[PDB]
């Protein structure tokens, strides 16, 4: 659903969303992608949730927990860091996402590029506490702090999926609330009790009818439904798997941060910087799950979806190959110069190397005469508070101040669907135009539902298969995603000879490590991934492997590799859960074979 | 000292533990979906009070199950359309059908423990307000201060020609009050 | 004669101390990488050869007992029986020679295993290869094999992140990624579900905050001990300090010991690094005297971390550095090596000084020094031996130093970006070289040292301080302002001020007098800025 | 949220008796110290400046009593205050007629020569006088009825014992 908008009139000077300060300021505030200010959905979310508990708590006569505050778990979602002790009902997620306010977007244009603007929509106000006694300054205590000019109207995209079976009466109940403490809010950002942040907060098509509503009604309420899941519902009806493989490149672009969890630990939590295949796996069950089992599709392999990588040479940027040494002073591919393949480049005299060790290297034919060109993602940390609400600031009870890095806006992934031809013969025989099913705008990732995750999906047309060549003397292989072999106790705690064993059985050729002293032949590092299943309401198992980027190659001692047999095992991937991307592998790949110690970059 | 592993391949679960039955007595068994992550009891014979049903793959069906006890574990994983392998774990030589014998020597077998999700709210309860309600099959009630524990052993050997040793393997044993 | 050669060493080290971004867990971790190639080793040493190096190691406390040959005997000329030789033991490495295989093999069997026990979590293995006393430099390239074959069979090596793997079921850390698996208690002192490594890191925090404060009486044992005995503390800084050209030199070092010959290389070898861990805990002991609210964190090889008195760190961290260089100057066993490697019989080190306020989290201002760190450290290859090549660094020494205050972006490339408020204008020169300019004379990069030496920086911060204020606050702030406008409108202002207060006169860097800018590699930099933050964090007991 | 037993609105309209300065970062081109004004360019007085003004004043009048004093402004430091109870809003000011600003001439005369001191020589923007601005007050009461202090605070205003701004024993506020 879409169509709902929070609007933001700013009637003060306003302060929001940051503990950080410029030159001349000890306070600065929050600026979004184009370095404006803005209202963080968190915050947003944080405000006017506040302001539905006010409603709530005076609706219950004061009642800490009962009948309306019922209701607002409902429509925010509970809140479990709070509760202690054996809670048994799973955490209601929020009925409603709220997104950053942010200005008009054709104002937010005028002013591009327009540095000296962009810095004039705020301005110092002074600060100084005064001695009780003597009248005067304190020392220390002068400050000089960031505050955005009040007239600013902000909209924040608001979703409310309600659920499927809502009552009519249950749906003004919550247009009642939503109603009523938006127009109950009038201050929001810091220093509100001392002028700031004073403002307007309206939401699209709840006027006041919805609060008269809710005053004429509130006494015959009920209860709000229990919570559940939506749950997975399999047909079975899909046909078996036929070659050839069909390839949907998904281009994704992040039109808000996204936050991808790599760790979660403590107050913080790490990003990716790519997307992983499971977070698209939800969008694929939406959109095509209609035209055959996903959910069978998924458990037979018959699905792939691959991680979105920076978009680079406008194709997948592919994980830099740990086979490339940098020199130590003045190389490696940041400085675009100096960059080894070990696996065919000996270490040159006096210069120590180093390891590449992260960032994406776009493409590379076999006579490139350049370095591949290198993508980097952007990503910003991005800093949160919870409110203890008696004392209506941060403390120690309710966690204070947590941190997610997020994938800033504006990055552009791809993506690669991957169908066998009996899936597509399935789907284009209820829909010829089912490509055109597959643009669509999603929320993915950690806190999706508010200030982040929005990101727009768009399908190219087929993409070509993979062309691996099936050299008989050598094979190489580089590792696109994280490959999650078990060893041979199910457990994944597999070796370099079970990767060997793996593909000498999958490919029907011996091989052996090459012998060649000045070169290298192995170039991996383990990975260990911890995740959440959101079916499960538990974390998924741990998934242990190996990082994308790391890389082996082989002497080919008997038996012919055959270059049909690696196509496949370059769609379909190796190892555990393939279909959610793990297992991408580059076969005889160019940039394994070359040598590139001669080689530089390029209103 | 030998970590004795038996290997079956092609097998479905419901067959795998109907095999392993008579060393899976009393197990504990965890069973992955794509929906739900159960925990289930085998009874004193082995044999799960559902367990076509409950371990079929057909419909949104297991994809890979453990089942332990003190005297061994049991893996399952899928690998095609039901059909799996299995590998059952145990620290003593035992005969078994089908299955495959190995071994591998480890140098010492190290205890862990493994605390669970909940507070306390046969089948016992744990809560937590981060994930709900959690059920074990556990057989004595519990006190509120207690915390439920699962127990392993990690099982060290030597990887490297050149003596690294490294934990090859960590066998579930039982859940356990702490 | 021919012997086998054993390198231990324990991998991902900044990973396994600072993952968990606990300052208890930091401690602990450095601790046990410390005790796993010293401690660790030393019981292992000894149950494979029946030998004592244990005994004398917990009799001493330190390592200086293996450059005896009556306590560490050499295992070249048959007259000695000794089949062990440990070349090196130091936090993360250790090195030793060996006769036969099957103890080789048995000696790293018996220490690896003893971490998977006693030190869960930590990465370390070992390799051996052959060593052969029939070349003359067979030693030197034995070290040399063993690192490369070490990096070659860790990639195929099973790695310490594969244990202690996550259940559905079992619940989760506070602190870690890990499932958690014991009860601990919070700062707060609040039990709390945390990992056998997180378990295992803050019991071994206890006989690290032992060894730490056993250097010098006067340290300070605990950050909570610092909060007992100094409720004073308006500011606390975190420094970090490593040391330069180690690598370089022991890459090379068989050049630089003279006597091409076995028995000399393991003599210079250990020696020297033994040296190096004396110098850095010496120049550590000279330097508290600025002070002890003084804690350590990592205090051993080349390289230091504290917790530091703030507005004493800067004072304390170049007095460091000076009693670093002035150490590794007079220390005999440094001083021909680093004569021969870089043409001057001193070593350098660097310093990251977060300067934080005391509640601040410890990580973000340690990985805070970790950037500062590297931006002391571009002194590197600014200041470089004269027709070196390739073009080795000239041992310098300098600082990098933030001041938090959390308003700056706690991360340091947004830091400086805040402070460069026009593209050819940057209102900092914080990477202050420490190092005497009669030392860097003979360096090229030399005018580059003298525009960076901290000594201006000192100078300005004692016209600010000199007195009535002789240039009034009034008046420093006002040019504090001008100088984020452009260059023509800060010059403006200072034109409107620099002779109502003749002391500006010295705050100029134009060559003018008119300007506090000077013209650096293209960019209009200025030291006034940054003696406005420094002014009152250059404070000395001396 | 806060629990509120009963919120209050408190207003009315503060006339300047004398004239005004509350002083922005200061200095406009035209006087070296310079009204603020809000981001609309309008002049106004800062709701921080007329809350601890009036915070000020209660310090006072309670003895310098911290714990009823932090019991309606909040404290950043007790385990039990927080935010405040007393919200206080910025308020334009409305000048006159469309009188504008008054500029206002200082000097400081040397006690030895009796003439204007070398330097000592300034100007002040301030409001005229006539000026009206909101009492822009809001109160969330957790106890039943409304705080003496906060009574006594209201009789204060309406006596004329608040000052506010600067320069308040050289003519203004």
């Amino acid at each position: 659903m879409r169509g709902i908008e929070i609007t933001i009139t700013m009637q003060s000077d306003w302060h929001v969303g940051t503990g950080m300060g410029r030159g001349e300021l000890d306070s600065v505030v929050q600026r979004d992608g184009d370095n404006l200010p803005y209202i963080p959905g968190k915050t947003l979310t944080g405000i006017l949730r506040d302001s539905c508990e006010q409603v709530a708590l005076g609706l219950d006569n004061g009642q800490t927990r009962g009948l309306w505050h019922g209701w607002i778990n409902f429509i925010f979602g509970d809140q479990p860091a709070l509760a202690q002790g054996a809670i048994e009902p799973e955490p209601r997620p929020a009925l409603i996402a709220i997104g950053s306010a942010h200005l008009d977007p054709k104002l937010k244009a005028a002013f591009q590029g327009k540095k000296q603007l962009q810095e004039a929509i705020a301005f110092m106000k002074p600060g100084v506490a005064i001695d009780a006694i003597t009248g005067t300054a304190k020392k220390d205590f002068l400050r000089f702090e960031e505050v955005v000019r009040l007239g600013a109207k902000l909209t924040a995209e608001v979703e409310l999926n309600l659920p499927d079976n809502l009552s009519e009466t249950n749906k003004k109940v919550i247009a009642g609330i939503l109603a009523s403490g938006a127009k109950l809010t009038e201050r929001l950002g810091g220093k509100r009790r001392r002028g700031n942040g004073r403002c307007e907060l309206k939401f699209s098509g709840y006027s006041d009818q919805q609060i008269q509503w809710l005053k004429d009604n509130y006494q015959s309420v009920d209860q709000p439904p229990k919570y559940q899941q939506n749950k997975l519902q399999s047909a079975g009806d899909n046909p078996e798997q036929q070659p050839p493989w069909h390839i949907i490149p998904l281009t994704i672009k992040t039109l808000s941060p996204v936050v991808l969890p790599a760790r979660t630990v403590g107050n913080v939590v790490e990003c990716l910087d790519y997307i992983p295949g499971r977070y698209l796996l939800g969008y694929i069950h939406k959109t095509l799950g209609e035209y055959f089992d996903v959910s069978q599709a998924i458990a037979a392999g018959d699905l792939i979806i691959t991680n979105a990588t920076i978009k680079i040479d406008g194709k997948a940027g592919r994980a830099t190959p740990f086979c490339l040494f940098g020199e130590k002073l003045d190389g490696g591919l940041g400085k675009g110069k100096g960059v080894y393949n070990r696996f065919q480049e000996s270490e040159p005299d006096g210069i120590q190397l180093k390891g590449e060790r992260g960032g994406y290297v776009g493409q590379f034919e076999q006579e490139q005469r350049n370095l591949p060109n290198t993508g980097k993602i952007n990503s910003e940390l991005f800093t949160h508070n919870t409110i203890q609400d008696d004392v209506q600031r941060p403390t120690s009870d309710v966690g204070g101040v947590y941190s997610y890095e997020a994938i800033i806006a504006g990055q552009t992934f791809v993506a690669e669907l991957r169908l066998p031809d009996s899936l597509v013969k399935q789907i284009t025989s209820k829909n010829k135009n089912w490509q055109a099913q597959l643009k669509a705008t999603i929320r993915i990732g950690q806190s999706k539902k508010d200030q982040y995750g929005k990101i727009e999906v768009t399908s190219g047309n087929s993409a070509d298969l993979p062309k691996p060549t099936g050299n008989n003397k050598t094979l190489s292989i580089w590792f696109l995603s994280d490959i999650l072999l078990r060893g041979d106790r199910l457990n994944f705690n597999a070796t370099p000879d079970d990767l060997k064993k793996y593909l000498e059985n999958a490919l029907d050729i011996k091989l052996k490590e090459r012998s060649d002293n000045d070169l290298i032949c192995i170039a991996l590092r383990s990975q260990r991934t911890e995740s959440w299943q959101v079916r499960w309401g538990l974390p998924r198992p741990s998934l242990v492997g190996w990082q994308a980027g790391s890389c082996l190659i082989y002497d080919i001692e008997s038996g012919t590799v055959n270059a049909e047999k690696l196509q496949e095992l370059m769609i379909t991937g190796i190892g555990d859960r393939c279909t959610e991307g793990y297992g991408q592998i580059g076969f005889n790949d160019p940039l394994l074979s070359a040598s590139l110690g001669k080689l530089t970059a390029k209103n | 000292k030998n970590l004795y592993h038996y290997h079956q391949y092609e097998i479905t679960l419901e067959s795998a533990v109907d095999s392993c039955k008579n060393h899976l007595q009393a197990a504990i068994g965890l069973l992955y979906s794509p929906q739900k992550c159960e925990l289930v009891k085998l009874d004193n014979s082995g044999k799960l009070v559902d367990s076509y049903n409950r371990l079929k793959f057909n419909n949104l069906g297991v994809f890979e199950a453990r089942f332990f006890n003190l005297n061994c574990e049991l893996r399952w994983v899928n690998e095609s359309n039901g059909n799996g392998t299995a590998v059952l774990l145990s620290e003593s030589d035992i005969t078994l059908t089908g299955f495959e014998k190995g071994l591998q020597e480890f140098i010492t077998a190290i205890d862990q423990q493994y605390l669970l999700w909940g507070e306390p709210a046969g089948w016992q309860r744990l809560a937590e307000a981060r994930i709900g309600k959690l059920d074990i099959p556990l057989d004595n009630p519990l006190k509120p201060k207690d915390r439920v524990f699962l127990t392993s052993e990690e099982y060290i050997a030597e990887v490297d020609d050149f003596g690294n040793c490294a934990v090859i393997d960590e066998r579930l044993i039982k859940l356990e009050v702490k | 004669f021919q012997g086998f050669l054993v390198l231990i060493e324990t991998s991902g080290n900044q990973h396994f101390i600072f993952s968990t971004n606990k300052l208890r867990e930091n401690i602990g971790a450095s601790e046990l990488t410390y005790l796993a190639t010293t401690e660790i080793l030393f019981q292992g040493v000894d149950r494979v050869f029946q030998t004592n190096y244990y005994d004398q190691w917990s009799d001493t406390n330190s390592l200086n007992f293996l450059a005896d040959s009556k306590l560490n005997p050499a295992i070249d000329d048959p007259k000695n029986n000794a089949d062990i030789e440990i070349l090196l033991a130091t936090s993360g490495k250790a090195i030793a020679l060996v006769k036969e295989e099957g103890k080789a093999k048995q000696l790293i069997k018996e220490v690896t295993k003893q971490a998977l026990i006693n030190a869960p979590g930590l990465e370390i293995g070992g390799i051996y290869v052959n060593c052969n006393w029939q070349d003359k430099l067979g030693v030197a390239k034995a070290v040399k094999e063993a690192h490369k074959q070490f990096e070659v069979n860790r990639a195929k090596r099973a790695g310490a992140n594969g244990r202690f793997l996550r259940l559905p079921i079992a619940a989760g850390c506070s602190v870690s990624e890990l499932p958690a698996s014991d009860f601990d208690y919070n700062a707060d002192g609040d039990k709390i579900p945390v990992s056998t490594v997180s378990k295992v890191k803050r019991e071994t925090a206890k006989s690290a905050k032992k060894r730490l404060r056993s250097v010098d009486g006067r340290l300070v044992n605990d950050l909570a001990q610092l909060e007992k005995s100094f409720d004073e503390l308006d500011w606390l800084a975190v420094v970090h300090a490593d040391g330069n050209g180690l690598g370089q030199i022991l890459l090379s070092l068989e050049k630089y010991i003279g006597e091409q010959t076995n028995r000399n290389y393991i003599d210079k070898y250990r020696r020297l690094s033994l040296a190096l861990d004396n110098c850095t805990i010496n120049a550590f002991k000279m330097a508290i005297a600025v002070f002890l609210p003084i804690v350590p964190l990592i205090l051993g090889g080349d390289d230091l971390t504290v917790i530091c008195r703030g507005d004493y760190a800067l004072e304390f961290t170049r007095e460091f550095l000076e009693a670093f260089e002035g150490q590794t100057e007079t220390h005999d066993d440094i001083k021909v090596i680093a004569q021969k490697a870089f043409g001057v019989d001193r070593l350098s080190a660097c310093a990251g000084i977060s300067i934080i306020k005391p509640h601040f989290p410890f990580s973000v201002a340690y990985t805070l020094a970790e950037r500062l760190i590297k931006s002391a450290k571009e002194v590197k290859q600014k200041v470089t031996v004269t027709n070196s090549s390739p073009i080795t660094p000239f041992p310098c020494s300098a600082i990098d130093f933030h001041i938090l205050y959390d308003s700056s972006g706690i991360d340091f490339d947004r830091i400086r970006e805040k402070l460069r408020p026009e593209d050819n204008t940057e209102l900092y020169n914080r990477p202050y070289v420490v190092t005497a300019a009669e030392n860097l004379s003979q360096a090229q990069g030399y005018e580059w040292s003298q525009a960076h030496s901290l000594q201006t920086l000192a100078d300005r911060v004692s016209y600010l301080r000199s007195e009535k204020s002789a240039l009034p606050s009034s008046q420093s702030h006002a040019l504090r302002t001008a100088l984020y406008l452009e260059k023509n409108e800060a010059d403006a202002q200072y034109s409107l001020i620099s002779q109502r207060y003749k002391i500006l006169k010295n705050f100029a860097e134009d060559g003018e007098n008119k300007s506090l800018f000077h013209l650096e590699n293209g960019k209009y930099v200025t030291r006034f800025l940054d003696a406005l933050d420094a002014k009152d964090f250059f404070a000395n007991a001396n | 949220a806060r629990k509120v037993t009963t919120r209050w609105k408190i207003t009315g309209t503060l006339i300047a008796e004398t004239p005004l300065h509350i002083g922005g970062v200061g200095g406009d081109a035209d006087t070296d110290l310079a009204l603020a004004v809000n981001g609309a360019g309008e002049y106004y007085v800062p709701g921080t400046s007329l809350a601890g003004a009036l915070r000020g004043w209660m310090t006072q009048l309670l003895n310098n009593d911290e714990s009823q004093i932090k019991d309606l402004w909040g404290d950043h430091l007790d385990a039990k205050r927080g935010a405040s109870f007393v919200i206080v809003d910025d308020a334009v000011i409305h000048i006159p007629n469309n009188a504008d600003v008054e500029i206002r001439e200082g000097v400081g005369i040397d006690r030895h020569f009796g003439t204007a001191a070398n330097g000592f020589k300034y100007s002040r923007a301030v409001i005229p006088k006539g000026s009206k601005f909101k009492l822009p007050l809001t109160f969330d009461s957790q106890d039943d009825g409304l705080p003496n202090a906060l009574i006594q605070l209201l009789c204060a205003l309406e006596a004329g014992d608040i000052r506010l701004g600067a320069a308040k024993t050289r003519g203004l506020g």
